[PDB]
């Protein structure tokens, strides 16, 4: 699960 | 938004052998009959377009001569095509009883060539002809199978060549006049149960098809039926009459009844069949 | 003949417009048998040939009675083989020339709001198909693209495109697919004057619950950038970090098609030769797991050749920061 913020 | 699963209801797969992609079912609002095909669109990722362009190019048709086309639903990634729903049955199964007056046989021929003259003049064309596509109403109507109907300026296959015209299989330049060499095995298949070399090898059948003289219809059936016939098997497709031409052919004029006689075979089938 | 053919057919239908049954039943049905001779005259009945001495005599007769401005407005009223026929003709007109120019668009340049009057078909479901026939086949002309794609009128499509039929809304999508490709040099100009509102809708797109729309969307930005003549839009696009924000989601996607499409996108991202900072910031943030998803992405793919090239590309990219 990617991390943007 | 429209969820096809609540509007439809799923019968019988009419790929009772075949596609596992068509069922019969009903229109749960109208409670009509429809067969309905669901087609995968991930599976398939080969050109969306162009089973767009399949349903596009069906759509465009409203001959009687040839099955109706009502719609398309999305759920999720499997598409629902809506399809017209034939009770009769095809002229294949109703084969399954026992065999075809040359009446009845011209009747048919009749009405397939009235399809196939509808088709042609909007410059499509069929592809698929056989007696498994000559579909029947329980009123005795004859119209052609939608899986076949195509544009003529074009998973992309047939699964077998025998009723394939010679030049089609040459990969040649090719038109509505291979149609009319599919009518002639057609008429050679209703008149016997089974296209020209039924028996053979499909890889084999493909090399003698261009090779070898036209098939021709055997036996005990008028000179007219078999001349029809030697017409629409012409290796020559200049040669080979249009479906306009053939349309008044004294083998149909002088065998052609009306279409509600069909019932009669109709009425046998469902005798015949257990269940 | 072709000068009163035209007059036979403009009273029939000026009668079926504005209504009956009875005169409504005969009237249409004379509406049919003009336009099939109307068609014939310019399909060359029997006599082999379209004559083009009887198609030219007719052709004239046309623009100046106007009819097919009020042909196109009154569409729903023609029974559904004339509305075939209507089309058939008009794609004749739109087509023929002497050569040097072609008369028919000319013509359009005149009457103008004819052309909106088809894009408007697409809220009739009964006409929606047959309207896009015709400006598939207007948009094949340089002036009649410039009046569409630089119109108001344009971004109606963004939820034509979303429309409930999905044959409709399908339809809808070739003719907008077909707007920003056709003419590659006018849709081009068309893009940088206008990257704010049109990327603004078209984000909606990518977002799309239906998955064809959704797909087509995604596949249809790929082709777009991928191209020499929209260069200016491309580099404008592959640097707004949002832009690559959603993407790689995309590539978390339940669908493998849907996944694939967006890789194809991403890859463009990543292959920058002047990336900007926000960029390499989430780039950055998300090396480790990203070399981590490339390696596992589609693995299956062998004989891809080209796509495992691409593939262990990226991965020597984000590796090296």
């Amino acid at each position: 699960e990617w991390s943007f913020t | 938004m429209a969820d096809p699963e609540e509007l439809f209801t799923k019968l019988e797969r009419i790929g009772k052998g075949s596609f596992g992609e068509v069922f019969k079912g009903i229109d749960n609002r109208t409670q009509q009959v429809v067969a309905i095909k669901i087609i995968d669109l991930e599976e398939a990722e080969d050109e969306i377009e162009d089973i767009q362009q399949e349903i596009t190019v069906l759509s465009q048709c409203d001959s009687s001569y040839v099955t109706k086309y009502y719609g398309s639903y999305l759920k999720g990634s499997k598409l629902w095509i809506i399809m017209e729903y034939l009770g009769g049955g095809s002229a294949l199964d109703l084969l399954r009883a026992g065999p075809f007056d040359e009446f009845q046989i011209a009747t048919m021929l009749k009405e397939i060539l009235k399809g196939l003259d509808y088709l042609h003049s909007e410059k499509k064309i069929h592809r698929d002809i056989k007696a498994a596509n000559v579909l029947l109403s329980e009123q005795g109507d004859v119209k052609l199978a939608a899986f076949g109907v195509a544009g003529q300026l074009t998973n992309t296959f047939v699964g077998t060549p025998f009723w394939m015209a010679p030049e089609v299989i040459q990969q040649s330049a090719y038109d509505s006049k291979a149609d009319i060499w599919s009518l002639g095995i057609t008429a050679i298949e209703l008149a016997k149960g089974e296209p020209p070399n039924s028996d053979m090898h499909p890889m084999r059948v493909l090399f003698l098809i261009p090779k070898n003289n036209p098939p021709t219809l055997v036996g005990d059936f008028t000179k007219s039926f078999k001349e029809f016939i030697d017409a629409c098997l012409n290796k020559d497709p200049s040669f080979r009459p249009t479906a306009k031409e053939l349309l008044k052919h004294k083998f149909i004029v002088k065998n052609s009844k009306k279409t509600s006689y069909l019932t009669e075979l109709i009425d046998r089938f469902k005798r015949w069949k257990a269940e | 003949s072709p000068a009163d053919i035209v007059k036979n057919l403009k009273e029939s239908m000026a009668v079926l417009e504005k209504q009956s049954d009875k005169k409504a039943e005969k009237a249409t049905e004379e509406v049919s048998k003009n336009l099939v001779a109307m068609k014939e005259i310019l399909y060359g009945t029997n006599e082999k040939e379209p004559q083009t001495e009887a198609v030219a005599q007719l052709a004239q007769e046309l623009y100046n009675s106007g009819l097919l401005s009020t042909l196109v407005a009154d569409l729903q009223l023609i029974d559904f083989e004339g509305k075939k026929d209507v089309a058939q003709i008009f794609n004749n007109i739109l087509r023929r020339q002497i050569g040097t120019r072609t008369p028919t668009v000319e013509y359009i340049c005149t009457q103008q709001n004819i052309l909106f009057m088809l894009l408007k078909g697409y809220e009739s479901p009964e006409i929606a198909l047959n309207c896009g026939i015709m400006l598939r086949e207007c948009i094949r002309h340089e002036p009649l693209a410039k009046i569409i794609l630089w119109s108001e009128q344009f971004y109606d499509f963004f939820r034509y495109v979303e429309m409930s039929t999905f044959d409709i809304a399908s339809d809808a999508f070739a003719t907008f697919k077909d707007l920003l490709t056709r003419h590659k040099l006018l849709s081009a100009e068309f893009l940088e004057q206008h990257y704010d509102r049109f990327f603004s809708e078209y984000e909606k797109l990518l977002h799309s619950e239906n998955y064809v729309t959704k797909r087509q969307s995604l596949k249809l930005l790929g082709e777009l950038l991928l191209d020499r003549h929209n260069f200016t839009i491309m580099t404008k696009y592959i640097s707004k970090p949002e832009n690559l924000k959603l993407m790689m989601n995309l590539l978390r996607d339940k669908s493998r098609n849907i996944q694939f499409e967006a890789f194809h996108v991403f890859k463009v991202f990543v292959a920058n030769p002047n990336k900007t900072q926000p960029i390499l910031d989430i780039l950055l943030k998300n090396q480790a797991k990203l070399i981590e998803f490339l390696s596992k992405f589609q693995n299956d793919r062998t004989e891809d050749e080209q796509f495992n090239d691409e593939k262990t590309y990226l991965v020597k990219q984000i590796r090296d920061l």
